């Protein structure tokens, strides 16, 4: 038996890949496969060890690559989409010059600033990246913008001055 | 709606490279499913988007509580309070809890964090009692909320010096009306309604979708890898080429079903949104459009998967 | 195809491949011209200025006993043949400068022993070669991909009149196919053929008699990749973006377009791989 | 392949007929000793022998 | 209004990021329309995928089972395309509705809804035409300056309290004028400004 490294596993003929950790549930000396609410087995019996093993699909997830445009630079951030961190290591790619782990997945060729800017490549759960922090694209944790209180009083009002007439335009398609 | 996306790859096939094989005779189908989901995706964080990123730059709530008789605690965010919601937005998401990859499936996480949402709320909000309707229009004005109050019973014609007149009367009924709302939804097992469907219904399909993974679609197995084991190539393609085209057909009515349930999500956010454009901003004269009755100020409030609107109207009791 | 981006899972060269260079100058005592291993992959990139490689060796073991190919770079035309050759140790093109008159003749040509039988011979199409006798930097470059596809031999090239550069030139060419044999041959490795620029200055002998000078040649193998290759309004291939080799143009691929705009874009699916297999069937030793 | 998975409950079955019905006992096709003596289901698996 | 509309000419003329919220409709159309269009090429479980090529090497029978195959994947390649057309029809159905409406409300009379055109308060509106769309040109009015000025809702003159017949009560600290609370006028207060 090995544990906590995905392998493919074949019990009575029966194929499945995962981790294989033991599971805390306890079954009846009768129970042999144990199955999740969505109809796949999510535990065994060892047959000969006649010990219960958790079984766990082996993480996958969709990359998606940062770009800031290919007119303005070639530099590249991958986040693997939900993957943690430390999973795995284009080979050169792999290792991450600025390894950061988020909250959507693990991005891997940006460096996590202190500051907040407006939104401009937005990634999932916050964070943003941008080419503008000698270059290199950067994941910020999206602040919604400036924070000002306006003065309130009783007996405070204030009254506009002068007023800007100004022209904008929305494109709706018709057909 | 939650974000998912599907892999055409993975789910049809499975681990499988034989299985694999077959899936690229078909063509883009596998390709153009993906595409269809992920802009259901955009649309669930974009609808978000058009909803609530309605103001510029967040307004801070101000220190100073006085509301000219007003209580607003239930509405405002509390700092004492982890994660910035308020009374009204704290519990729900208690209420929220109380009424709610693994496979091929994985739900992408919204591009705006549960908390974010909650401080557009708030800037709404702030914006509404500081500056009136000023901030929908331009740079945010402070007014007097006694004042702001005169000018909405003028636009509903009511005059001004009815609300100065008697503004205590006026401050308990709708303090009072308030505290009665927060007792409501709490005490109701099923107010939400129709929130609770959108996310029910979600539920289902996934099930129903998860579920009909298992079913046998006219093979010998409904398991790819089982049924691999068992038959070679050769004249394996007859089961392994069904298979593939039943579920083929689960995946397309699963993503035809996704794209008819987002359009009616998306006609309710921009529903919504105009609602938190033409009634947080602004009083508005349609009659009926801001809950029953003459109309006097909306407050925007935010739970997970949609946004629950607080309206505030006139009613004449006596004759 | 005309202005079309087209995508094909034809082995490829890798872009920014190691490619082993190799040198067959004497500049001292400097000659080498070894047997080297062959893989889909064969892409022969050879330099030269007064033409002193000339032909190549494919096989399996050389026996004479399995079916292999040879040639003649000849002026009248790339001279091939499917053969049972018996190859010597240290084939070779003789060529000597006579004093009586000025043009190069084959000395000896004993390349090979006899031919068992042919199952396949060949002539190609007739072209020339100016075959100098002096001293110079490479003016001219010739590429070559020989490949090995379902029953079929293949090989593509292009001349190119590259000036002054050591290394490969940075820039973009494309190979044009010019013949293709079918053939059953199977060939584990590959040789090269030099021109012995032989002499009056030289002791004279088949052994030690030759002033060979200056040759370098490149060879860089092939592996299944997919390229992304943009088509021209005529339909040269003027550029090529590859997209196994990087994440940027992973991209590309999926975007299907040379330049991609700033965002966010979902390329691949990311899988992890089982480090061993365990089988746990029941530990009975009874036998039905 | 029936080397490489685990089955339940094997059974095994010996008898003697003529030469030319040994086609005839196959799933699903009929025949008169296939109708009197020996019916397989439609979709048995196994190996005949 | 001249500098406003200038501006606007500058700034359609320097990118396509105003086209690209219809833009995205007429790309997202095209590639649709492409993916079926090469669906064709697509074998889908067949032998071939040019039709004709399978017909001229298969006998009726056999070409009967492949041709039902292909035109089951050819029917479903349709099926999509349709169901994917209505979908998107419907989309731009409601635009051109929203794009009919935007097209006469902005256009005739004024809309007093917030934000419903434009950003503040729509004065007016003015339509261009575009490839497969209605481009709306919104001019609106936005306080650009504030001054802080202390206000109370009611002066007592006799016993009697007066307010402002449209104006909040504005008063710079030194006397007590109505200005209307949009521009900054200051009236003297008098029995016509009040009641
Ligand atoms: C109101 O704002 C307008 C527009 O900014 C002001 O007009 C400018 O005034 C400055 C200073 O007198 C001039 O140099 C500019 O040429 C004017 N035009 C613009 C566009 O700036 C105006 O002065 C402001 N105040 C009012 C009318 O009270
Ligand atoms: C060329 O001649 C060789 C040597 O005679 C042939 O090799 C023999 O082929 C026969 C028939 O296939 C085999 O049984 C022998 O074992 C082989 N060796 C010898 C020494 O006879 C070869 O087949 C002939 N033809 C070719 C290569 O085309
Ligand atoms: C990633 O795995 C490491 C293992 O030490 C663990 O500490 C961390 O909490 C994990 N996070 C996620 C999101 O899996
Ligand atoms: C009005 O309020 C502030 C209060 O600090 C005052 O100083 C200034 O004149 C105005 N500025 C604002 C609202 O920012
Ligand atoms: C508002 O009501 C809360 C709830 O009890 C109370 O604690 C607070 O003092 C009140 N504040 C007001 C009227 O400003
Ligand atoms: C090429 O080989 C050299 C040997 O010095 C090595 O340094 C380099 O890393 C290799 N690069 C690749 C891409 O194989
Ligand atoms: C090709 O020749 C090699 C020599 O190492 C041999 O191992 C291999 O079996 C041969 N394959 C074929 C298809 O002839
Ligand atoms: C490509 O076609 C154009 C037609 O204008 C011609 O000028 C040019 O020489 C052609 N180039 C090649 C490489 O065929
Ligand atoms: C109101 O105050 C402003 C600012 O001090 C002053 O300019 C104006 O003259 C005042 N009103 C009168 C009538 O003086």
């Amino acid at each position: 038996l090995v544990k906590n490294k995905c392998v493919n596993f074949n019990f009575n003929g029966l194929t499945g890949t995962g981790v294989l950790t033991e599971s805390n549930k306890k079954f009846l000396p009768f129970q042999q496969f144990g199955r999740d609410i969505a109809d796949t087995t999510d535990a065994v019996r060892d047959p000969q060890t006649l010990e219960i093993l958790d079984i766990t699909p082996c993480s996958f997830g969709g990359v998606s690559v940062i770009t800031p445009g290919t007119n303005t630079s070639n530099q590249v951030a991958v986040l693997y989409q939900g993957v943690n961190c430390t999973e795995v290591p284009w080979r050169v790619y792999s290792t991450g010059s600025n390894v950061f782990q988020t909250r959507a997945g693990c991005l891997i060729g940006a460096e996590h600033v202190n500051n907040s800017y407006e939104c401009d490549i937005p990634i999932g759960a916050g964070i943003c990246a941008s080419y503008q922090t000698s270059q290199s694209i950067i994941a910020y944790t999206m602040s919604l913008g400036a924070e000002n209180s306006v003065a309130y009083s009783n007996n405070s009002i204030a009254i506009p001055t002068n007023f800007t007439i100004s022209v904008t335009t929305e494109i709706l398609p018709v057909s | 709606m939650t974000k998912t996306s599907v892999d055409c790859t993975m789910y049809i096939c499975g681990d499988s490279t034989e299985c694999s094989n077959l899936l690229l005779q078909y063509g883009s189908f596998c390709t153009q499913l993906n595409r269809a989901l992920t802009g259901i995706a955009v649309e669930q964080d974009k609808n978000t988007q058009e909803v609530f990123a309605q103001v510029k730059q967040i307004y801070k709530t101000p220190p100073i509580k006085d509301f000219g008789g007003f209580n607003f605690s239930q509405i405002l965010p509390d700092p004492s309070k982890p994660s910035k919601r308020s009374f009204i937005e704290d519990l729900l998401f208690n209420k929220v809890t109380l009424a709610d990859k693994f496979n091929g499936l994985t739900v992408l996480p919204p591009l705006l964090t549960d908390e974010m949402i909650a401080q557009y709320t708030s800037a709404l909000l702030a914006g509404t009692i500081t500056s009136g309707w000023t901030f929908g229009a331009g740079a945010a004005l402070q007014i007097p909320f006694a004042m702001q109050m005169a000018y909405r019973f003028n636009g509903i014609g009511v005059t001004q010096n009815v609300l100065y007149e008697n503004q205590k009367l006026i401050a308990n009924q709708f303090n009072s009306a308030i505290g009665k709302i927060q007792d409501s939804l709490s005490s109701t097992a099923s107010a939400l309604g129709k929130l609770q469907d959108v996310v029910n219904q979600n539920a289902q399909a996934l099930n129903t979708l998860v579920k009909q993974l298992s079913s046998n679609f006219g093979a010998i197995s409904s398991v790819l890898n089982d049924i691999l084991s068992r038959l070679d190539p050769p004249e394996a393609e007859v089961q392994i080429d069904r298979l593939i085209t039943g579920r083929l057909q689960s995946l397309q009515t699963y993503v035809t079903q996704q794209l008819i349930r987002a359009a009616e999500i998306r006609a309710s956010a921009n529903l919504a949104a105009t609602k938190m454009s033409e009634c947080v901003l602004g009083q508005s004269k349609r009659v009926d459009f801001c809950g029953k009755g003459y109309h006097l100020m909306s407050f925007p409030q935010s739970a997970p998967h949609g946004v629950v609107f607080l309206h505030v109207t006139y009613v004449p009791a006596q004759e | 195809r005309s202005s079309v981006l087209h995508s094909t899972q034809d082995l490829f060269l890798p872009f920014f491949s190691n490619v082993t260079w190799f040198h067959a100058i004497h500049v001292t005592k400097r000659f080498d011209n070894p047997v080297l291993p062959f893989n889909d992959g064969v892409y022969f990139a050879s330099t030269e200025k007064s033409n002193i490689i000339r032909g190549w060796i494919f096989g399996t073991t050389l026996d004479s006993k399995t079916q292999s190919l040879l040639i003649v770079n000849n002026a009248t035309n790339v001279v091939i043949k499917v053969c049972e050759f018996q190859f010597c140790n240290d084939p070779f093109l003789g060529v000597y400068y006579h004093k009586n008159n000025k043009s190069w003749m084959e000395s000896e040509f004993r390349v090979y022993s006899s031919a068992n039988n042919c199952t396949f011979e060949y002539v190609s199409q007739p072209f020339l070669m100016d075959l100098e006798g002096k001293q110079g930097n490479f003016k001219n470059l010739r590429e070559f991909v020989f490949k090995n596809i379902d029953g079929y031999f293949k090989i593509y090239s292009k001349h190119t009149p590259i000036n002054l550069v050591r290394d490969l030139p940075q820039g973009f060419s494309a190979l044009e196919p010019l013949v293709d044999l079918p053939i059953g041959i199977n060939i584990t490795r590959f040789q090269t053929l030099l021109a012995l620029h032989r002499s009056y200055l030289t002791p004279g002998d088949s052994s030690s008699g030759w002033t060979a000078g200056a040759a370098a040649y490149y060879v860089g193998y092939l592996q299944p990749r997919t390229f992304l290759l943009k088509y021209n309004e005529n339909g040269t291939i003027t550029d090529a973006v590859d997209c196994a080799l990087d994440p940027l143009s992973e991209t590309k691929c999926t975007l299907k377009s040379f330049t991609v705009e700033k965002g966010i874009y979902q390329t691949s699916n990311f899988r992890v791989q089982p480090t061993e297999s365990i089988v746990r069937f029941p530990n009975i030793t009874n036998l039905c | 392949k029936l080397n490489d998975l685990c089955f339940t409950n094997v059974y095994a079955d010996s008898f003697v007929i003529r030469g030319d019905e040994v086609r005839q006992i196959a799933p699903g096709q009929t025949g008169k000793i296939a109708d009197y003596n020996y019916k397989l289901p439609d979709d048995f698996t196994g190996c005949v022998i | 209004f001249n500098s406003a509309i200038g501006k606007i000419q500058d700034s359609l003329s320097s990118t396509a990021s105003a086209l690209g919220k219809l833009q995205d409709v007429v790309n997202q159309n095209a590639q649709a329309l492409n993916t079926l269009v090469k669906q064709l090429s697509s074998n889908f479980g067949a032998i071939s995928s040019v039709l004709n090529d399978i017909l001229s090497r298969l006998d009726p029978p056999e070409a009967e089972v492949q041709i039902d195959r292909l035109i089951t994947g050819r029917l479903q390649s349709l099926q999509t395309y349709v169901t994917q057309q209505l979908i998107r029809a419907a989309e731009i159905r409601a635009s051109a509705n929203l794009a009919a409406t935007k097209m006469s409300e902005c256009v005739l009379g004024q809309s007093k809804r917030v934000d419903f055109c434009g950003k503040g308060y729509h004065l007016m509106s003015f339509p261009q035409s575009a490839p497969h769309g209605v481009v709306f040109l919104h001019v609106t009015y936005v306080p650009a300056q504030e001054k802080n000025f202390t206000t109370a809702p009611a002066i007592c003159h006799d016993g009697k309290a007066h307010f402002p017949r449209e104006g909040v009560f504005v008063s710079n600290g030194t006397h007590w004028f109505v200005t209307q609370r949009n521009f900054y006028e200051p009236q003297i207060i008098t029995t016509d400004n009040t009641f």
